[PDB]
């Protein structure tokens, strides 16, 4: 009974409403819309700026304010679209309700995969790692207070000066921590400000399990020092921004190391971002990739305060008391398999999306309509085509988006049970 | 990044291997100049 | 009633395939 | 005696005329405009498509032959604009001629920067190296025909997407070759082909002291469409550049030309072995044993790579365990560059400006049509110096896409 | 005569700040 | 499908487009149907320089 | 451009692997009368002596190396040497004919070939016989390729 | 932003002109059109006569 | 001149879908 226009409108409406309602994790991420709109299938690397607040100056005459801080950009790439390709059988097109249900199932699949991507990003890119042999529980005698520890480590580092922190719990630890699901939805949101605050604790069942690192005795090789640099020359001789998030270090060996591991050099201590005061907490670094059998990359760039070569504008970007020494130990943190809990600041994860470049009505074989989800910030396409093999139509919903873990130092992952 | 003006005495102009074909008596062209483009001009002067 | 007229205009909009006015009328419904 | 509108008009006109005259090389390279139109984010790493190469695909029935395409890309970074920020005094603004002279002095510097950018890139990452022990001249016996050799190496390689190749001589070699230059313009243009012209800004490629260096191991390079970055997304791979491990990268610089022994070119389109040895240009010395060579050597006789990857082969055979590097630039010589239609691209976007939004400075946007450059002209009043600040900004990125199509002619390489 | 009229027109265009008309008139003049 | 012909070469072909949702793009196909025959191979010559042996 | 690649590659390979008027010389192609080989002159002479050219002229195709060595100006010519508005042209798709390693090859027996107009197929109908190719029995065919 | 007819016309024109431009050998080979032109996909074995002696 | 009018005729022929007329008009333009 449905005609093509009703098919398109109902499907787009269902996708938008379902994806907006399902994902809480993507809502917490700060959506970023590139100024550039591209007609190319291969998305250009978006270099979006990362802003650290300048200290306010008081007085009538500000001619001498100067102090142009270092401008650093982070790179986000958009992968191939995440799509759901399926057949629209005659049963699904019998009336409005069946079509709504099928499109809702497709949107549930896409939204679940978006949440999975965000959760994997946070777990495998989170720098602030907090561990102890205990397990999360209500009693204070022999259990965690994950919210309290995360709040304390955030306040000590002064990363979230004004805005609130988003805490995410896997269902088991969410139940253990004492949070009740009564009068609550699946994710822990209450069925119902934006300027400030809005500190929320939610339960996300998409948090992965962090496999333990089967690596012991790895020592730093050489003396590595890292300085945040805004520009570098590419092979063409032009100037390209430097992703100052990742710093590659040289180790004795990388055997038993993978993407998800966490490390914490023995002699390196964290610093308050706004005060540069040495903190008692050991500095925690998260690996992103293992380049070779000798080199490895880590999420927070260790920039030592006690660097003579460091410029004052570069010294503003400091999170380490002293650089890597000659024979420091990696001191791997995640020693036991455990489901992770992730927390991050206001702008510690960004969702980047731009409309899919496609030309409509040129090829009469398929009908493609572009839709956007403003609440989540995902741009997508909805396409249908008649297939003679199944004597029905083929439908495809493709979402194009890129998750970027900007400011990985503000993403915290807390995994309990690291007994030995 | 512009032209340079070279002035030879006539004998070293001859010895350097410079012809006066399609040029006036001083080695100039008879007719954004060449100097702006970055091209040197070799002349002779007695 | 207002709701019936809104639903009729919603059906008319969905017949042509316009999603923007469909979403706006749905928002007016809520 | 100049009002503001005349100031803007004369400045824009003089900039356009001066840039379009003293820039012969930037006009020969293809002009690219990206749809992105970014705003003061160093633009982006604009990923530019490259021509597709596919297998035969013969037969009436082709079920799933359209899925295996590679779709390689190359990247250009626009970077930050080239400026000329100076003061306009009452001396310059008294008359039209003086103001035009000052604006011409600024625009000439900007155009020279463009010209050196293009010339240095073409000379330092041109792959089709042609060297002869004899100097360029007209005699068939003891001299060298650079144009004929370059045209033949382009034709055999089948790298000339047919529009014609541009030949650039340094003025010395241009005079050595039998070119009239009287009926032509300053650079040799008309107001073996007719694209031969001379450019003063051609650099000199210094010697290479590397000797007796060999490949460290058996490396095989294959085209990769994309790779996972540190965020887990999919980022394209610049397939121009290949990192090859050598025994020792001593004496190697950004401009050296190398050609592994036992390795010959292939026709890019026919895939037949040529007589000429495959010449590569090193673009970076990464370590003491690693360099980056600007054409990626893809071997026809490499079973590891798929037919869709074999469609991109440009090399007779892969690098063996201990093959000789065979440095080519053995003597200092001023370079002659030549390239095909699409071998260098100047990408430019209009500079993002909010005109008349902020009162105090007058900004106007000018575009040179002859050279794909976009700019902005800004004038502000400075009470401290009782004069007027003036800024001319050119935003462009010169890209050496398809480095295999850029050639360097090195005469006199006796030993 | 004609050159003087073109010069007056291009001077008026430059005074107005219109670069495009000035460039077109300059092309016509030479 | 559009059928064209190249008169200078003597090839006959067809140009076809269709839209595919498995690629979200329009498939395009160009065909050339031709057969090269070497009639009278005695009249075809091959020149082989530098056969030093 | 890929389709034109296929057409030209097929024509060039067929001409190289089916051409039988083979002319060879120990020298290399060039303009030196004393020590170089005049490919065009030898080709014209062998086609004229053999009388296989209907008097409309032949077509000579060089590879770019030998075209450069043969001293053709190319300035007053198209990219292929076609004199745009002796027809000697150059093509970049001319294959390299690999050497043959057969040494001790002799005819196996006395064989005589005759032009046959037709033959009977399996169904009993008459089908023409392609009178280009003749099957020769040899002592051995090791090292012999198409 | 190219309509269907424009797509077809531009594609066919480009194919014809570039193939006729970059085919030097194929233009020196004689063009033969089979006398029997029928709508069949099976490839027939065309027998062209050679010159009678 | 007439080149811009024959270019409009070429565009109209291309939009219609007639390759032969487009090619004839393109030959006329050159």
């Amino acid at each position: 009974a449905l005609n093509e226009g009703q098919i398109v409108t109902l499907a787009v409406d269902e996708i938008i409403e379902t994806i907006s309602a399902i994902t809480p994790m993507a809502q917490k991420a700060k959506k970023y819309t590139p100024p550039a709109a591209s007609m190319q299938r291969s998305s250009n690397t978006i270099w979006m700026p990362v802003e650290q607040e300048s200290p306010t100056q008081e007085g009538w005459d500000l001619t001498d304010k100067a102090t142009g801080l270092l401008e650093l950009n982070v790179a986000v790439n958009m992968g191939e679209p995440d799509n759901d390709f399926f057949q629209l059988r005659a049963d699904d097109l019998r009336d409005e309700t069946a079509y709504r249900r099928r499109i809702q199932s497709a949107a549930r699949k896409l939204a679940n995969n978006v949440e999975l991507k965000v959760a994997n990003m946070a777990a495998e890119m989170g720098s602030l790692v907090i561990t102890s042999p205990d397990a999360i529980g209500t009693n204070t005698a022999d259990a965690w207070n994950f919210v309290a520890d995360a709040e304390e480590i955030m306040f000590s580092r002064e990363l979230n000066r004004d805005m609130g922190t988003s805490y995410f719990f896997n269902p088991q630890d969410y139940k253990k921590a004492g949070y009740d699901l009564t009068k609550r939805d699946i994710f822990g949101r209450i069925p119902e400000r934006q300027v400030a605050g809005f500190d929320d604790v939610l339960r996300s069942p998409k948090l992965p399990v962090l496999t333990k690192s089967t690596a012991t005795g790895i020592t730093v090789s050489g003396a590595q020092s890292f300085k945040p640099v805004a520009w570098q020359l590419d092979n063409d001789g032009n100037k390209v921004n430097v992703d100052n998030r990742f710093a590659t270090v040289t180790l004795s060996a990388t055997t038993g190391m993978k993407r998800g591991d966490k490390i914490s050099f023995a002699g390196v201590k964290f610093l308050g971002q706004m005060a540069k005061n040495v903190l008692a907490q050991d500095a925690t670094f998260s690996v992103v990739r293992v380049v070779d059998g000798t080199h490895v990359e880590i999420t927070p760039k260790p920039v030592a305060l006690d660097d003579v070569s460091l410029s004052p504008e570069q010294r503003a970007y400091a999170n380490v008391n002293t650089s890597l020494a000659d024979a420091m130990a990696v001191n791997i943190l995640n020693v036991k398999d455990a489901r992770t809990n992730v927390f991050w600041a206001d702008d510690a994860i960004r969702i980047v999306s731009q409309p899919i470049p496609a030309n409509h009505e040129l090829f009469a074989g398929m009908k493609t309509t572009s839709f956007s989800i403003p609440d989540v910030g995902l741009n997508g396409i909805f396409a249908t085509q008649g297939d003679i093999s199944t004597l029905s139509g083929l439908c495809r919903i493709a979402l194009w988006y890129g998750v970027n873990a900007t400011r990985p130092e503000a993403i915290g992952v807390g995994l309990p049970g690291q007994t030995a | 990044d512009m032209g340079t003006s070279y002035f030879f005495n006539p004998q070293d102009y001859k010895k350097a291997g410079y012809d006066l074909t399609k040029r006036d008596i001083f080695g100039r062209i008879p007719e954004i100049q060449r100097q702006v483009a970055g091209f040197d001009d070799v002349l002779r002067s007695p | 009633a207002n709701k019936d007229a809104i639903r009729k205009q919603m059906d008319a909009a969905a017949s042509k395939g316009d999603v923007e006015t469909y979403r706006k009328l749905k928002a007016k419904l809520k």
